[PDB]
RNA sequence: GCUUGAGUCUCGUAGAGGGGGGUAGAAUUCCAGGUGUAGCGGUGAAAUGCGUAGAGAUCUGGAGGAAUACCGGUGGCGAAGGCGGCCCCCUGGACGAAGACUGACGCUCAGGUGCGAAAGCGUGGGGAGCAAACAGGAUUAGAUACCCUGGUAGUCCACGCCGUAAACGAUGUCGACUUGGAGGUUGUGCCCUUGAGGCGUGGCUUCCGGAGCUAACGCGUUAAGUCGACCGCCUGGGGAGUA
RNA sequence: GUUUAUUAAAAACACAGCACUGUGCAAACACGAAAGUGGACGUAUACGGUGUGACGCCUGCCCGGUGCCGGAAGGUUAAUU
């Protein structure tokens, strides 16, 4: 991530940016994916369990809003 | 290939030989041979300088073109055949000028094969070109110490040598050994890797085989009384003693190299 | 001595310790501040605000090359990894660029594996 | 898998005509023409394992298109084998 | 006899043989049969990221339609040419001749 | 059919960064995003393209 | 005899299918040198360890190995195991379109043969990272562990052997039949200007559900529903997949 | 297979195999005041030294001591001045 600033930009929005296009990037993400081995197995597991949570979001979510609760 | 031989006798239970079909079966090239006698590790005084050598086979010298200084002249590779003073074969190559010569086989090498020496030879195996055109990183073997001095390292059986790096006049070159020198670009090479790779593999099997080529036994120095080997005797089995030679130089890790006149071209020790 | 104007600043933000140092736009260092060595050890260099103090040090350990254009390289998660930056405020020194170089690698090296905490 | 040129000669010269192409010796010859052209791919691609499979799938359908001619004429089925030199 | 796709780069202090070379490997694939369908000189161009120290190359495009060994033979020149770097060729069903 | 020459297209399909947009992202076709990367994979080997911002 | 099962041919399509070779970038480690100075690293805390013999940090250059971020997706391919950078060579299979051809050539399969993750073994290489064993420092009443700093085999390649996994969908293979809804992926016909459209027709595939089935949980056109062909296997627990 | 010719033929020596270690070629090493010679008309799949001793399953822990290897900032230290 590279973000260039000018001499008239105020640091505030210019320190956002960082907090902005490097997280953007996954940085902070990707780092932290690599800090220790996830197993292939595992990597399947909790790429399936994201997967079921992702379609099993919808639904629930789904259902729930044609559902009345009071 | 490796046969392993069938257990039909003690000291025949455990032979594996190297079989190569292509080698020729029949007399090798006569004009180009010469007697050497053997010496059983005597110098001009007689006395014996080097321990453990003594009969064998009788073997027949063949003049073998380290050099290789025909250039411009396409050879073909006449016939490949065994070589009783070096564990590589050499290809015997006719150069169509009606010119014969003996080479060491490389690693891929046939009879009838186009190989070229001189320096717009093009980039195959078993052509000799100086490293200066070799590109990098271009596995050679037969390199030559000094220019015109004749190849020098990488002649074994399957030995090589890689060139890793070129700067100005020098080439750095990774030796078979694992230990970095630097030579002249200007000294020759030839591609390809040394034929007959598996001479490795075999196994004498016997006593009596080592004797064929010559190696007479060796006596390990705790046999030994006091007054031949340092290692001397003692009543039993004593050691008691920091492992030496014969001669009392301490052995197994003491630095012996001590050449300071070419130590400017070992960038790096084997280890 | 050399009175260089322009700088470069590497921030090595990690989970433990934060490192800050100052160099030329050549990569010749010039000064540098850790957390560790600013009075913090264990828990405490962890802490952001170490991060920043750290900082604070740093500057004074090149105020004598009188520079005023800043390269603030940062590398690693940490939470001194924002502390740090806004302390050169403090300082009031002057930046031209801000990039992000932390190692990321296409795969290769074996990681480090799991600890069963 | 066969070149097209290639196919394309099987078939008039084991078949009646030129669009005869269902018939068992034609079929047997177009196995026949592939299975031997793959010696040279595992002569040196000695672990080839998956494609080797279907290399037996062509063995086995030869063999079972060779029996169902043994059934139905036997004088056709001798000429067929000794054209294309197989059953040894 | 297939269709094929080759981009090459060379060293740009060699721009001034590009020319040449390009004559020289056209000559290679007619001598076989093949025929050329699409030949660009790309100029000096500006790269992406450094290559062995070097910044600026000479790109050219070369369309050709060839057999099996021209192209094999062809790929050995390119390795041991210093003159090129990095370059690629590609297999394609039908001739193209676009400008790109 | 998409050309790893045609360069002039392929920054509406990576980030600043060298980043390859998903496909979530930027509504591609499944068949087209699979040839589509083929192409920036090749662009980057040729220096047409970066691998990232660091170099 | 026949053409609907099965198969052949022509034209195309998608794909980490397989084997061989080459190459690219990011990163770790190591080596050399420059800037620079007292810590670095690590943990819940700490120590062992590394460092004034100049570490860590930072820059430049070089060597070498292994794996391919983003794309990437209950996405794709393969009989299964399993297969992810890019490029070339050799090659298996599937699917669609219409047309032609052969004319039951089919299904299943004891024994048999082949393939078969990881670990392991043999020989010869290679070895960056990681890491059984091992060593030390912690933790604890003890800690032959969990944690930390090091670290060998191995992990990689060539060829052979081993033939075992919760080798799982805990569901043998083939064929026919039986209400639906919402997606993914890959072909194809037609309507066509009212397209980042509208209606059909195939392959593979995910989720939820009807009848029915089931001890229940659940399965549910990809059946664990309704049938047919063939094969494998089970007969209380332990002893024992042991002698 | 070898050995105390002349009281010991053996479990001793050797042995194929295995391992460690040295050696980049004017190789190490060895015989020579030296020239030179062998190793070798060989070139790390080579050669020397050492221990073990076919093959099969294996070869654990300890580097304080002694030796060897690497570094060497510092202390001490010869001729010379
Ligand atoms: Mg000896
Ligand atoms: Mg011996
Ligand atoms: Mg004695
Ligand atoms: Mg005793
Ligand atoms: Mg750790
Ligand atoms: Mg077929
Ligand atoms: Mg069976
Ligand atoms: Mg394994
Ligand atoms: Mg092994
Ligand atoms: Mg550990
Ligand atoms: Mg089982
Ligand atoms: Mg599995
Ligand atoms: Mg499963
Ligand atoms: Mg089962
Ligand atoms: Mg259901
Ligand atoms: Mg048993
Ligand atoms: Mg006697
Ligand atoms: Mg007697
Ligand atoms: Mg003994
Ligand atoms: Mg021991």
């Amino acid at each position: 991530p590279v973000i260039k600033v000018r001499e008239n930009e105020p640091f505030d929005v210019a320190l956002r940016r960082f907090k902005r296009s490097c997280e953007k990037a996954g940085v902070l993400a990707e780092v932290r994916r690599r800090e220790f081995y996830e197993k292939p197995t595992t990597e399947r597991k909790r790429a399936k369990a994201s997967a079921v949570k992702r379609h099993a979001k919808k639904l629930a979510r789904e259902n729930a809003r044609r559902t009345r609760l009071y | 290939a490796v046969v392993k031989c069938k257990p039909t006798s003690p000291g025949r239970r455990h032979v594996v030989k190297v079989v190569n079909p292509e080698l020729h079966k029949g007399k090798p090239f006569a004009p180009l041979l010469e007697k050497n006698s053997k010496s059983g590790g005597r110098n001009n005084n007689g006395r014996i300088t080097t321990r453990h050598i003594g009969g064998g086979h009788k073997q027949a010298y063949r003049i073998v073109d380290f050099k290789r200084n025909k250039d411009g002249i396409p050879a073909v590779v006449e016939r490949l055949e065994y070589d009783p003073n070096r564990s590589a074969n050499i290809a015997l190559v006719l150069y169509k000028d009606g010119e014969r010569r003996y080479i060491l086989a490389p690693k891929g090498l046939k009879a009838g094969d186009q190989i070229q020496s001189g320096v717009d030879a093009a980039i195959k195996p078993g052509n000799t070109l100086p490293m200066r055109n070799i590109p990098v990183g271009s596995t050679v073997h037969n390199v030559e110490m000094k220019p015109g001095k004749g190849g020098q390292l990488a002649r074994s059986a399957g030995t090589y040598v890689q060139i890793v790096a070129r700067d100005g006049a020098y080439v750095t070159l990774r030796l078979r050994s694992g230990e970095m020198r630097k030579v002249e670009a200007d000294c020759r090479a030839t591609l390809g890797e040394v034929g007959n790779a598996e001479h490795m593999l075999r196994v004498l099997g016997k006593a009596g085989a080592a004797r064929w080529r010559g190696v007479r036994p060796t006596v390990r120095g705790t046999a030994m009384n006091p007054v031949d080997h340092p290692h001397g005797g003692g009543e039993g089995r004593n050691f008691g003693k920091h492992p030496v030679t014969p001669w009392g130089v301490q052995t197994k890790g003491k630095k012996t190299r001590s050449n300071k006149r070419t130590d400017k071209f070992i960038v790096r020790r084997r280890s | 001595r050399k009175q260089v104007s322009d700088g470069v600043a590497h921030i090595h933000a990690s989970f433990n310790n934060t490192i800050v140092t100052i160099t030329d736009r050549q990569g010749n260092a010039l000064g540098w501040a850790t957390a560790g060595g600013s009075g913090f050890r264990g828990s405490r260099k962890s802490t952001p605000f170490a991060a920043q103090v750290a900082a604070e040090r740093c500057a004074d350990a090149v105020k004598e090359y009188g520079i005023k254009n800043l390269e603030v390289m940062v590398k690693g998660p940490g939470p001194g990894r924002e502390s740090t930056i806004r302390a050169l405020n403090a300082a009031g020194f002057r930046i031209t660029n801000i990039t992000d170089v932390t190692p990321i690698p296409h795969n290769g090296c074996r990681p480090p594996k799991k600890r069963r905490v | 898998s066969l070149s097209t040129e290639a196919t394309a000669k099987i078939v008039s010269e084991f078949g009646r005509d030129a669009n005869d192409t269902g018939s068992t010796e034609v079929q047997v010859a177009l196995l026949t023409a592939q299975i031997n052209h793959l010696q040279g791919h595992f002569a040196e691609h000695k672990k080839d394992h998956h494609s080797r499979r279907g290399l037996l799938r062509m063995v086995s359908q030869r063999r079972k298109l060779l029996d169902y001619l043994k059934r139905k004429d036997v004088a056709r089925y001798t000429q067929l084998i000794e054209r294309l030199g197989l059953r040894r | 006899m297939r269709h094929y796709e080759i981009v090459f780069m060379v060293h740009p202090d060699q721009s001034e043989q590009v020319p040449g070379m390009i004559e020289r490997y056209t000559a290679a694939i007619t001598g076989a049969e093949g025929k050329i369908h699409r030949l660009e000189d790309w100029g000096r161009r500006q790269l992406a990221y450094p290559i062995n120290k070097l910044h600026k190359a000479h790109y050219v495009l070369m369309n050709v339609e060839a057999p099996q060994e021209v192209i094999d033979e062809l790929e050995t020149t390119f390795r041991f040419n210093d003159a090129v770097i990095r370059s690629m060729v590609m297999r394609t069903k039908h001739a193209v001749t676009e400008a790109s | 059919e998409i050309d790893y020459k045609d360069i002039a297209t392929l920054k509406n399909y990576i980030t600043e960064s060298g980043k390859i947009v998903p496909s979530r992202i930027t509504g591609t076709r499944a068949k087209y995003q699979r040839q589509l990367a083929r192409a920036i994979k090749r662009a980057r080997y040729l220096s047409l393209l970066p691998y990232t911002d660091r170099h």
